[PDB]
């Protein structure tokens, strides 16, 4: 989650 | 205890640029996301956007054009910039910690688990001005009501006390309303024994800090 | 989006409060409840449907999954009278629901009504504000109307309502009618007319300029 947005699809 | 504190100027005119900073204390920035939220008077909170430890951002599509969020890990801070403000950007702005994590296969959880204190932002063409304070005199006709009208000030807030704060019982100080003029107005009233109106002094103490104005008004029949 | 119902719950300290939140599309167990006390930031209350946030009193619980969620307060305390919001993931445009306000229920109390003429001080400055006060009433719904030499007014007044009083759980409301000194000087009788559940019929307070 720290480098790539976990709230994208 | 992790603590967030918003900082930055809150009084803007339309077309200007809002610039706020959140400082995080008592905890690390890694493994959480970092959000700006705002809440206009009498409305629910509105999520503005967030930034992740890595620097990637995500914004509310209704602000996309005008918003930027940034973060400085070395300084334990993250910031909001909102361009081209209007009166509609008036609100209490909060920075908040977001607890995030995996929930299902391609699902997540997102909870704003630590909130800062909030900072009141006003956007208006109006110019700062201290109030005029008029008596609401007790009627000449058991219990009587009297008060002070605190009129034509900008921006919020003012404070009102009665008799240096010694009189609190039966006091009601109303929320300010924004007038068509762009200045605020409010009233403060108290109910008291009719019998006292001859002997007892009633004085409202009004303070408006944005104008360094401090007024005492004696209210008499 | 999220739908909260009802908008207001009116209950006594001691009773059980049940709050609903329905999501339009499923969100698993990933819904949160937040509490907001007046002039304070919201705070996390329940997360993942049923998990008390750190520090939250055991009287607070949460249930549901997918579509239908409930926040229960087993036995209300004075400090729990507040607004409660739900929120699931990062749904937009509205990440939060509209909120449910939990108000203290009390016995009906009619407004005590007072009218105040403008002061000579303000008139000197060229403006007249006429104030009508509806004091200490419950429930909050109240109607106020201005009449000037018997003509019904509209558009030249503004009202404001207090939050529930900490001791007596009533509300109070001010209505302020504003007009120019010249306008004020061309009429004689200023009156406000108040309607409320607790008034058998409407009450009028008035003065003659």
């Amino acid at each position: 989650w720290n480098w790539f947005d976990i709230t994208n699809k | 205890e992790v603590q967030l504190l918003e900082s930055g100027p809150g009084l803007l005119k339309p077309s200007e640029t809002l610039s706020l900073t959140c400082t995080v204390s008592g905890g690390s920035m890694i493994n959480y996301y970092w959000s700006w939220i705002r809440q206009p008077p009498g409305e629910r909170p509105q999520w503005l956007g967030h930034i992740i430890y890595g620097g990637t951002t995500k914004y509310n599509p209704s602000l996309e054009s005008r918003i930027t969020i940034s973060r400085d890990i070395s300084k334990n801070q993250f910031s909001l910039r909102l361009n081209s403000v209007t009166a509609a950007d008036t609100a209490i702005y909060y920075c908040a910690r977001v607890a995030i994590g995996v929930s299902g296969f391609l699902n997540y959880y997102y909870y704003m688990d630590v909130w800062g204190s909030g900072t009141a932002v006003t956007v208006s063409s109006a110019s700062t001005k201290g109030p005029s304070v008029f008596p609401l005199a007790p009627s000449s006709k058991g219990t009587a009501a009297l008060g002070c009208l605190v009129k034509d000030y900008f921006p919020e807030p003012v404070t009102v006390s009665w008799n240096s704060g010694a009189l609190t019982s039966g006091v009601h100080t109303f929320p300010a309303v924004l007038q068509s003029s762009g200045l605020y107005s409010l009233s403060s009233v108290v109910t008291v024994p009719s019998s006292s109106l001859g002997t007892q002094t009633y004085i409202c103490n009004v303070n408006h800090k944005p104008s360094n104005t401090k007024v005492d008004k004696k209210v008499e029949p | 989006e999220l739908t909260q119902s009802p908008a207001t719950l009116s209950l006594s300290p001691g009773e059980r409060a049940t709050l609903s939140c329905r999501a339009s599309q499923s969100v698993g167990r990933n819904l949160g409840w937040y509490q907001q006390k007046p002039g304070q930031a919201p705070r996390l209350l329940i997360y993942d449907a049923s998990n008390r946030a750190t520090g939250i009193p055991a009287r607070f619980s949460g249930s549901g999954s997918g579509t239908d969620f409930t926040l229960t307060i087993s036995s209300l305390e004075p400090e729990d009278f507040a607004v409660y919001y739900c929120q699931a993931r990062l749904l937009l445009p509205q990440t939060f629901g509209q909120g449910t306000k939990v108000e203290i229920k009390r016995t009906v109390a009619a407004p005590s009504v007072f009218i105040f003429p403008p002061s000579d001080e303000q008139l000197k400055s060229g403006t007249a504000s006429v104030v009508c006060l509806l004091n200490n009433f419950y429930p909050r719904e109240a109607k106020v109307q201005w009449k000037v030499d018997n003509a019904l007014q509209s558009g030249n007044s503004q009202e404001s309502v207090t939050e529930q009083d900490s001791k007596d759980s009533t509300y109070s409301l001010s209505s302020t009618l504003t007009l120019s000194k010249a306008d004020y000087e061309k009429h004689k009788v200023y009156a406000c007319e108040v309607t409320h559940q607790g008034l058998s019929s409407p009450v009028t307070k008035s003065f003659n300029r």
